RNA sequence: CCCGGCGAGGGGAGUGAAAAAGAACCUGAAACCGUGUACGUACAAGCAGUGGGAGCACGCUUAGGCGUGUGACUGCGUACC
RNA sequence: GUAACGGGGCUAAACCAUGCACCGAAGCUGCGGCAGCGACGCUUAUGCGUUGUUGGGUAGGGGAGCGUUCUGUAAGCCUGCGAAGGUGUGCUGUGAGGCAUGCUGGAGGUAUCAGAAGUGCGAAUGCUGACAUAAGUAACGAUAAAGCGGGUGAAAAGCCC
């Protein structure tokens, strides 16, 4: 009978309108942000998040390289020793130990270095 | 309140008088006049009666005296855009805004 | 709790020194830049900040590949049009070992800030000891 | 509506798009695109269905109603001052209640 | 002779940068209380030595 | 009368 | 009653549940423009967000690396229809 | 404007052959969850534990929902110990949503399941009104310009002599 669509009004808009990491201008002022700014983030967060597990992956294994290749022999030969070692072999993020407890790591290097046929 | 004394319209733009009353602010009350009574133009006289007000207004609502005070806040807000129409050639558009501005100035103390 | 490795805002720096003279050319740039980022370095996750001072010497001696020495050219371009472009030899530019030939290094690294003043941390000079005018303060 | 006269701006010129008809639905004062007339609404049920499976009050409102006494005759011609009298004949109060 | 996008608030004042008036640096005169334009003398009645206009 | 309480006086009574 | 020009307009005072109800008057959103404060900002390249993420401002947990505005710096990365 | 490796640079950081190592995608794997769908166990409308498995997607097909107004519901219920509309914050669901709450508001609101559609907007060089911006910019309408003195006046180049 009526509608006065004006009540679902900002209720629909404020809804997203509340996207003000600054952004900037109507990019959080008006509805330029509409989605063309939030729908943005709203995708950037999808991948450029999903991306991190390879963005923190390559990360570790730069440090991991610098470590063992600073004791002799590098992230290439290194991992080889490690992997040839069943129950004896864990995997990066903790192969970050080389920054809080050297000798620990430096010891791993040993066990890796020696396993080497 | 710590005594106020606004205008209301008065007629003369936002930016035009946001200017002037920027010199006033901080020090003042005694310096009120001196730096208006000299600094030229128009915008800067539609402050020098809202200051003489916002002083007698501190000798009524407020018992404070004419030498203290501070002028701790001024701002000029956008009064109704008073609209009309201009000729031009052929006619097209003459938005012509006669633009206005409320005044509010407030003096108090340390 | 959650990992990553913190990197204060740096909080560590150095004082090394390396001759150059030895005909090592360019290949030097590498660990002259990785060591400017953090190779040997197995801590202080870069990508954000980091660093590690170095000071090369003379430079006006680095055999350079094979024929390169005579031919390699640089091209500056002043952009003040007048139709610019300034071809110049290795030969001819080694007549002035400043920003260049040793700043075939500013190009082996990030560029932009960080990678910006991450390279002024080099220092050149063209004759090691005798006029290694730099901070004597303790080197390696 | 007061749809009086046709076309305001020319077709071509001035730009402001293809203008036509003061009454335009899209515009501001008249034209409700659709809407309608009075119209019946009113349905149509068969007989087999109306007369179909009606009462069940004894079945579901089981404990609620299937009562049967007499029509209330001492009920004096025109008065309700105390129809609350006979409405103690169920004492089942205002409880919506009706008759036949 | 026309732009194509909208000169944002940000730039609104990046012209306005320069304006924000500057006011004075005034002095008095040996004979008025603290008036004196920066060049003309006693406003208070109007003079400098004596009979500038109508004084004492 | 302190040169602002004077700027007053001198006028508040260039009224009376 | 006070400032004002025997003006605008406004400050006190009265009314009144309320004047944040003052007559341009109920509620008073948006676009748009000011005043206050905090972080950011004057070797820095682009749809301006994303992932990191220091540091400061701030509230915190008889640590336990927290909430909040901020966001140097650095991986991607050319709105929609 | 180098400009025919993307670059810095490589005499290997090029090429042939050979071989191990490693980096590398949402692929696969691991692990916590979602849904559609065949099986096992169990109960037993069922579900639920597990389990095989499937879920890139425009034209379009099909299937569940979300909320807006009115309607009996109903002289029922919230409501001046403050309803509706605004405004902050918190929690919650796949979502459209919702619930709670501070503040402001000054009478109104409407569970539950049912029913009716003037049912949802950014685009239409769309109608309407409000406000931006170029912007304190170009412009003050005939180059027959004026200058001084007095008056009244808050103020005079522009009115009065
Ligand atoms: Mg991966
Ligand atoms: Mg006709
Ligand atoms: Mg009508
Ligand atoms: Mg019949
Ligand atoms: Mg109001
Ligand atoms: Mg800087
Ligand atoms: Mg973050
Ligand atoms: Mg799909
Ligand atoms: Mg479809
Ligand atoms: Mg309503
Ligand atoms: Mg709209
Ligand atoms: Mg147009
Ligand atoms: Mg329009
Ligand atoms: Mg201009
Ligand atoms: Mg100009
Ligand atoms: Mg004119």
């Amino acid at each position: 009978a009526r509608v006065k669509r004006g009540v679902i009004a900002r209720a629909r808009h404020k809804k997203i309108l509340k996207q003000a990491k600054g952004y900037y201008g109507a990019r959080s002022r008006v509805y330029r942000v509409a989605f063309q700014a939030v729908i943005k983030a709203g995708q950037y967060a999808y991948r450029d998040r999903r991306q991190r597990k390879r963005q923190f992956r390559q990360l570790w294994i730069a440090r991991i390289n610098a470590a063992a290749r600073q004791n002799g022999i590098s992230y290439s030969k290194f991992i080889n020793g490690l992997k040839k070692a069943s129950v004896e072999i864990d995997r990066k993020i903790l192969a970050d130990i080389a920054v809080f407890d050297k000798v620990a790591f430096t010891a791993l290097v040993e066990k890796a270095k020696a396993a080497l046929a | 309140m710590e005594t106020i004394a606004k205008h209301r319209h008065a007629r003369s733009s936002a930016q035009k008088v946001r200017l002037v009353a920027d010199l006033i602010r901080g020090k003042k009350v005694s310096q009120a006049l001196d730096i208006l009574t000299y600094t030229n133009k128009k915008a800067a006289v539609l402050v020098k009666k809202v200051l003489e007000s916002a002083i007698a207004n501190a000798e009524h609502n407020d018992g404070a005296d004419i030498d203290d005070l501070k002028v701790t806040k001024i701002f000029v807000d956008e009064g109704p855009s008073m609209k009309r129409i201009m000729p031009r050639a052929k006619g097209r558009a003459d938005r012509i805004l006669k633009r206005t501005s409320h005044i509010t100035v407030v003096v108090s103390d340390r | 709790m959650k990992t990553f490795t913190a990197k204060p805002e740096t909080v560590k720096r150095d004082w090394y020194v390396v001759d150059a003279t030895g005909k090592t050319l360019g290949r030097l740039a590498t660990e002259l830049a990785r060591r400017l980022r953090g190779k040997h370095k197995a801590e202080y996750t870069p990508h954000v900040d980091t660093g590690d001072y170095i000071i090369v010497l003379n430079a006006d001696k680095v055999a350079v590949t094979g024929n390169k020495r005579t031919d390699k050219v640089y091209y500056h371009h002043t952009g003040h049009i007048g139709g610019i472009k300034q071809a110049t030899f290795e030969e001819m530019i080694a007549r002035r070992p400043e920003r260049v030939i040793e700043i075939a290094v500013k190009g082996m690294l990030p560029k932009g800030p960080l990678g910006r003043a991450m390279f002024r941390k080099l220092k050149v000079y063209a004759g090691n000891e005798h006029n290694h005018a730099a901070q004597q303060p303790q080197v390696l | 509506v007061t749809g009086s006269g046709k076309k305001p701006w020319r077709q071509k010129g001035t730009g402001r798009a293809r203008s036509g008809s003061i009454k335009s639905p899209i515009w501001r004062s008249g034209g409700v695109t659709f809407a309608a007339r009075p119209q019946d609404h009113s349905q149509k049920v068969n007989k087999k269905m109306y007369r179909g499976a009606l009462k069940s009050i004894l079945s579901e409102l089981v404990r609620q109603d299937r009562l049967i006494v007499v029509e209330k005759f001492s009920v004096e011609a025109p008065k309700t001052k105390l129809l609350a009298q006979k409405l103690k004949d169920m004492a089942l109060e205002d409880v919506l209640i009706i008759t036949g | 002779a026309v732009q194509q996008n909208k000169p944002t608030r940000s730039k609104r004042g990046m012209r306005r940068s320069h304006d924000a008036l500057t006011a004075v640096t005034s002095l008095s005169v040996d004979k008025t209380s603290g008036e004196k334009h920066l060049r003309h003398h006693i406003t208070a009645d109007g003079y400098y030595r004596g009979r500038k206009v109508i004084a004492k | 009368a302190s040169p602002l309480k004077q700027q007053r006086i001198r006028q508040k009574v260039e009224k009376l």
